[PDB]
């Protein structure tokens, strides 16, 4: 009786929620040949009560998620036929529009399904900080990915410019003080350069000791802040070879940051009003915009 | 050709190509698209092969 | 006006929307009637060419 075989396979899948191999089924039921077990598995897959997984150990057969229920009003079929791609999205989330498009259902049905799933604590809706258009839906147990939502800089879908400004100012002050101490040490140029260098872990621990904000700042956060400072033309980073130490971030490589003065002072072009003029293209000898009746140079000479 | 592509290296490392669960939604098909699928040649050939 | 219009109406007798199923609009029979004028307030009247 193949029905008994299917029932036994379903019971075995109930016993092992993580899935069962063909070896487990053969050990539990040795008197049945492999062909009958294969036909039973094919029927179970055809009727939609089993799912196949391909692991490094082979093939696994897992019972389809039906016990985990959040929307039992109506049909469990649509509940699982939404929770499926809900879980498939998982940490990255998925907007309600994309859920509707993948489910090929009207807006009312999917709204009811999402509400009922939120009622029984199966899905959580979080606001997409990348593009504040709709609320993405994720699994309640899964931790929200920092890229799609949250982040040390974003606070309630609002970028904190003051926070990053304070971070940049404090890091630059620390690096400038370290470089000043290295210069005043004047023990040896190599030693001076090594002391002016500051590791990412060191400045990260310094910022943690400062405690400007309540949110915990990881090492890579301070690394990105220092990279933005590098992009400002104020500090310099060098990658040295170090197998292991107090940082242990990059394999065999450590980033050292030092405050460095600019190459050259502001050029002579910016000291003239013509170099900073926004309507410089419309300049002409005889016309409405002329150097003779210029307001910029007038205010500049008056000042 | 697939075997030759796999044989680009003499020893192939055990690929971590675990089949992520790509169970697609059994979307409710529009009646026009369902009629198109029924009138498709592949559906007729499968129905003939069923016998 | 006597045969072809009925065939056209039969070809498009049922119209329905994808959203909110089980809803439909079904045409049964179409008539053209006699020529009239809409001059009178909500009342028709025979009018000569
Ligand atoms: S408006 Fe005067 S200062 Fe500005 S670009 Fe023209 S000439 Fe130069």
């Amino acid at each position: 009786d193949p029905v008994e075989i299917e029932n036994r396979i379903i019971e075995l899948c109930h016993q092992f929620p993580h899935g069962i191999t063909d070896q487990v089924i053969q050990n539990e039921m040795p008197h049945i040949e492999a062909q009958q077990r294969a036909v039973a598995i094919n029927r179970l897959l055809s009727m939609g009560q089993l799912d196949l997984l391909r692991s490094n150990t082979g093939l696994l057969y897992r019972i389809k998620d039906s016990q985990n229920a959040g929307k039992m009003k109506g049909s469990d079929n649509q509940e699982k036929l939404v929770y499926q791609i809900i879980e498939d999205a998982g940490n990255k989330g998925i907007w309600s529009r994309d859920i509707r498009y993948k489910s090929n259902l009207p807006l009312t049905e999917i709204n009811k399904i999402l509400k009922n799933l939120e009622s029984k604590k199966l899905i959580k809706a979080v606001k997409s900080v990348a593009a504040s258009k709709k609320k993405v839906y994720m699994l309640y147990n899964l931790q929200p990915d920092r890229s799609v939502t949250g982040g040390a800089w974003y606070s309630d879908q609002d970028f904190e410019s003051e926070f990053v400004e304070v971070l940049n100012q404090q890091c630059f002050k620390f690096l400038q003080s370290k470089a000043e101490t290295a210069r005043e040490s004047k023990q040896n140029p190599m030693i001076q350069r090594n002391s002016s260098f500051a590791s990412s872990h060191e400045v990260w621990k310094y910022i943690c000791e400062l405690g400007i904000s309540k949110v915990e700042l990881s090492m890579e956060d301070i690394e990105t802040i220092l990279n933005t400072l590098i992009y400002d033309g104020k500090v310099e980073m060098t990658i040295i070879a170090a197998k292991e130490g107090t940082v242990g971030s990059v394999d065999g490589h450590m980033k050292l940051y030092r405050a460095v003065n600019p190459i050259i002072p502001p050029t002579g072009l910016v000291r003239a009003p013509c170099g900073l003029c926004p309507v410089f293209d419309d300049c002409h000898e005889g016309g409405e915009i002329s150097p003779s009746n210029c307001i910029y140079m007038t205010e500049w000479l008056e000042f | 050709e697939a075997a030759n592509e796999a044989g680009d290296s003499s020893q192939d490392e055990a690929e971590d190509d675990v089949k992520q669960i790509t169970v697609r939604f059994s979307r409710p098909e529009s009646e026009q698209a369902r009629q198109r699928r029924v009138q498709s040649y592949e559906f007729l050939q499968k129905k003939h092969a069923e016998e | 006006i006597n045969v072809e219009i009925k065939k056209i109406m039969k070809a498009n007798e049922k119209v329905t929307s994808d959203a909110d199923p089980m809803w439909y609009l079904k045409y049964l029979n179409i008539y053209v009637g006699l020529p009239d004028v809409e001059e009178s307030f909500n009342v028709t009247r025979p009018v000569s060419p």
